[PDB]
């Protein structure tokens, strides 16, 4: 339903979209709903797919968010993580 | 019976023994839900050397496929019947004609796609008048056997069960006749010896907090399966020979003794009023004693 | 701006005791089928009537039983009771007693004459007593309701499918109404075939009342739950339960608030009963003299 | 099945003596009139729809 | 027990969720298709005429 | 209850462990269980049996 | 003895003049009942103004086509059918339309009458091709009911009802325990002379105004199916009916000469199986 053809238009070769949707939904489930606009209805799968339709999530962009997230994980830790490693020798 | 028949529907009911027929010409002495008493010799006086015949009717029996087989009397007291005449209708038969269904008023026309691809639409009136309503009897069974861990017992006493759950069970643990049972309800209460194991420490604590104290036995009772239910119309209990028998195998037994004894009183009633009513017409001929014979005892 | 011509019940032709022809006069065209269908739809499903809902026959336990001295089996008897047409004054439940000994049919006329209860068809056969020592004694429950409410729509008693609606069949005709004025008027003729519970005019005014009322315009956790269980759930002795209820203690919350001292001071409670109550309460993690401080909320 | 039967029934050529000669004023008015009266099993009438 | 509000909860559960329907024999891949379930009274599965 | 160390130590053992008399440990066991059983907070933990 | 009446409302404005109102939880079968009653009132009993006749200068028969006008006379009448007009308090008003120039001759070019309100002034009636072209016509607008074609007895098809189309759907309603309730969804397509809601309340008002003139204790113990012994003992204690039995208490029964605990247990079980017990008060034995 949900204008799925357009969603697939956003990501060539159907299959990939599914993975993306799934991954996005997992993120949604794991921590903070957050994300892009916000129809606020029909659960994680529909929300992820609809988000994809407005090219909101994107395959590359999700990766960028994750890469930045990795840096965020770097944040905190950092000097305190360096403390745990420097203490041991 | 169908409004359009082929003319074979009587013969089918006749040859299958569900329907009850009269052996010879006669007159109906008695008609009951339970039985029909027919007095023979009405036409051609065929019965001799004692008279009359009693036909017991099958009533609310359960067939192999769980459908109810029962016969209903088609005759009335004092009615004249000939040889081969219909006495009782069996299941799925109407006045001796084969009745496999009902005669309904049908219209041939599309209806909003609800009869799409052979599907059928019906009137609520059919349910209203109980057309196409079918009676079904199901049989459930439970066994209590000797185990290495001790005997399984059929008992009203079951671990951790409220009186609400046990309400329809008799002393024995068997649901009483006439009770309405619904999915999850207990039919026969049974306890099995636990293979046993100490609970997890959290459960130890919980149990201790609510002080229920565990029991050697585990609940194995037979319950009504999902999507099933109804009215308990019979119970049968068989206990090992010379086993300790309680009220369970005594009440039903006593009932069967009362039924058998009544089954003798009715047969001796029919036989007495079947033979003496013949010896009277013989005694009168020659030695007429009208107002004299109806005084002294029958013996 | 020509105001509409409104209808009013004008004629009633009782073809029989249960079949009539009601006619609403001077209706503007097209309204024949409109009111005809609205009314036919209300009448065929929304009418209020009395119907047998339960039956208590002596000696019989399950409807599958068959009776000593009765031609038809209990099922056939209940099926006969379904067709018992009764018109009751102003009540939503009446018990009819039927005592009958003898040979022959036991009809609705044999039902004990109640002042309120009106039996539409007294010649309606309920039974057939075979032998002259046979007899039936039953209590037929008749209730007021709506539509077809089966027995499955849920004690040594039986339940019977309730066919509350008084009307069997409805038919209508549109027919051009007379009067030389305006000329373009029709008249709705509603042919009714009821069971005799309801009068034609009131059936029409009730169908109309339901219609009009449908059209009413168009506009634009803490605490333990066990505390609200009745004391009967504690499964005390009959005596203890009755005593507690006699002391206005109807729920577990009421009971756990009382103290031993207070309970023993009551006229009907002794040491035995108090011991039992403490035992059953302790068995569920409860006691007497329990503070719940906030009895109750709403 | 039925769907075809329905569509074919509503889309059928006819002498159409009963409902012929009506300008539809557009699909909407045509629909109204069709449900209304004088149109049965379609009609041989010209419609205004754009 | 089936205690009330369990139903409305079940309605909340299946929201946006889809089930697979299958009929034997499955000759091609359309022998199994996904549908959004609409809860209904009665014991029968209701199938769309076009499929 | 053996949640610690997997062994259900005796009242005398726990009492000896806390430097208190057995009566004391029985008393604090009893008030602990009392706190547990009371209607407030009872919900959740309760109804587990069936 | 009630019925489920008015509950939860929804309004889907498909546009400025097209809406979908939904009345929820109406008892099964009321969907088609109200749907058809209302569909019948709306399609014929609504009050609206409509163009019935037109007098164009130079034009005689509908077969004519005009010098300087893009569309033929038929198309012009067809345009005039869609003239949405709201008139004060009259059942007939004459509108004069004089227009010279090139371009569309819309409803806004109609001579401003004090009573007459023109709902859609941008409504195109004509299209004058050359700059020496001009139209002068007298459009008759009358008040009436339903769709009255020109063929009734220049004349133009009268769409008196302000509503163009009606549609309805029955759809199973949610609603608490009852389950087989529906909800009537009426799809309306009005012309904006009249608001959807007021059209509904006026149909309902017409309908209602049309209806304005029609507005176990006495059963023997044998029915319990106790053991022969228990029944005989109870009868021996003058306990012949269930009502007699339920009045006795355990203590009292055990004190009678022939009944023991096995039997008493039996009596409690059979009584409990029917929602009864010992020591039952009926306070009034009997009448």
């Amino acid at each position: 339903r949900v204008t799925v053809q357009d969603a697939v238009e956003k990501i060539g070769n159907r299959f990939d979209l599914v993975l993306v949707a799934a991954r996005r939904a997992r993120q949604m489930q794991v921590g903070g709903k957050d994300p892009l606009v916000p129809e606020e209805n029909d659960k994680t799968t529909v929300i992820a797919l609809r988000e994809i339709e407005e090219g909101l999530i994107n395959n590359q962009i999700l990766d960028v968010r994750e890469r930045q997230e990795q840096q965020e994980q770097e944040a905190a830790e950092l000097q305190a993580v360096t403390a745990i490693a420097e203490g041991r020798r | 019976k169908p409004l359009v028949g082929t003319g074979m529907e009587r013969a089918v009911a006749v040859d299958s023994g569900v329907t009850a027929v009269a052996k010879r010409g006669g007159v109906v002495q008695y008609v009951d839900a339970s039985r029909i008493v027919i007095k023979v010799n009405e036409d051609e006086m065929y019965p001799g050397e004692a008279g009359i015949d009693i036909y017991n009717l099958t009533k609310y029996t359960r067939s192999n496929q769980n459908t109810c087989i029962n016969q209903m009397p088609c005759v009335s007291l004092g009615e004249p019947v000939e040889r081969g005449d219909v006495l009782a209708d069996g299941p799925s038969t109407d006045l001796g004609e084969l009745a496999l269904g009902q005669n309904m008023r049908v219209a041939f026309m599309p209806w909003n796609g609800y009869n799409f691809e052979d599907s059928i639409l019906v009137s609520e009136r059919v349910v209203q008048e109980d057309r196409f309503t079918t009676i079904h009897i199901q049989e459930l069974a439970c066994v209590s056997r000797d185990t290495k861990l001790g005997p399984e017992e059929i008992t009203a006493d079951i671990p951790n069960v409220g009186e609400a759950a046990l309400s329809k069970l008799d002393e024995s643990g068997i649901v009483y006749i006439g009770a309405e049972v619904t999915g999850g309800d207990i039919l026969v209460g049974k306890v099995t010896p636990k293979g046993e194991t100490q609970l997890t420490p959290e459960e130890k604590l919980l149990r201790a907090i609510f002080g229920e104290k565990a029991s050697d036995v585990k609940d194995s009772s037979l319950r009504v399966p999902n999507g099933v239910s109804g009215t308990v119309i019979d119970v049968q209990v068989f206990t090992r020979d010379g086993v300790e028998k309680d009220k369970r195998a005594l009440e039903i037994e006593e009932m069967q003794l009362k039924q058998a004894k009544k089954d003798l009183s009715e047969e001796l009633q029919i036989l007495e009023a079947g033979l003496f009513s013949r010896i009277r017409a013989v005694l009168v001929a020659g030695g007429v004693e009208a107002e004299k014979l109806d005084k002294l005892p029958r013996d | 701006v020509t105001e509409f011509l409104k209808p009013r019940l004008v004629d009633i032709e009782q073809v029989s005791s249960t079949h009539a022809k009601v006619t609403l006069e001077p209706l503007e065209r097209g309204f024949g089928h409109t009111l005809g269908n609205a009314l036919r739809r209300i009448l065929l499903s929304s009418m209020p009537g009395c119907a047998v809902t339960e039956v208590e026959i002596d000696g019989v336990l399950h409807e599958y039983s068959t009776k000593e001295g009765v031609q038809e089996d209990i099922l056939e008897i209940l099926l006969n009771l379904k067709g018992l047409a009764v018109r009751v004054q102003g009540k939503d439940e009446v018990i009819l007693t039927l005592n009958k000994s003898g040979i022959g049919p036991v009809t609705a006329a044999d039902i004990t004459h109640d002042g309120d209860v009106e039996i539409v068809k007294p010649q309606h056969v309920i039974c057939h007593l075979t032998d002259e020592n046979a007899s039936i004694s039953m209590r037929i429950k008749v209730q007021r309701g709506r539509g077809y409410v089966p027995a499955s729509t849920r004690i040594g008693r039986l339940l019977v499918d309730a066919c509350y609606s008084p009307v069997e069949r409805i038919a209508y005709n549109v027919e051009a109404a007379r009067v030389e004025q305006r000329t373009d008027l029709d008249k709705l003729v509603i042919e009714m075939e009821t069971n005799g519970t309801i009068d034609p005019e009131e059936a029409i005014r009730r169908a109309a009342t339901i219609l009009a009322e449908q059209l009413e315009a168009f506009v634009d956790p803490e605490f333990d739950p066990i505390l609200l269980r009745p004391v009967d759930d504690l499964e005390l002795t009959v005596r203890s339960a009755n005593c507690l209820k006699a002391e206005a203690i109807h729920y577990i919350g009421d009971l756990v608030q009382r103290t031993e001292v207070e309970l023993l001071k009551t006229p009907n409670l002794g040491k035995k009963s108090l011991t039992e109550i403490k035992d059953v309460l302790a068995s569920r993690g409860l006691s007497l003299g329990m503070r719940l401080e906030n009895w109750p909320p709403a | 099945q039925d769907v075809v039967l329905g569509l074919y029934y509503m889309t059928r050529d006819c002498v159409n003596a009963k409902g012929e000669g009506m300008v539809l004023t557009g699909p909407k008015e045509a629909e109204r009139l069709y449900r209304s009266g004088l149109a049965s099993l379609h009609a041989r009438v010209k419609v205004r729809i754009t | 027990r089936e205690e009330a509000v369990v139903w409305d909860i079940l309605d909340e559960v299946i929201r946006e969720h889809p089930v697979l329907l299958n009929r034997a024999p499955t000759l091609h891949r359309l022998g199994i298709q996904a549908f959004e379930p609409v809860l209904i009274e009665g014991k029968a599965i209701q199938l769309h005429p076009l499929v | 209850f053996g949640i610690d160390m997997n062994t259900d130590y005796t009242l005398e053992e726990v009492g000896k462990q806390f430097d208190v008399t057995r009566e004391r440990i029985r008393q604090i066991e009893a008030k602990a269980l009392r706190k547990l059983r009371h209607p407030s907070r009872s919900e959740v933990l309760r109804s587990f049996l069936d």
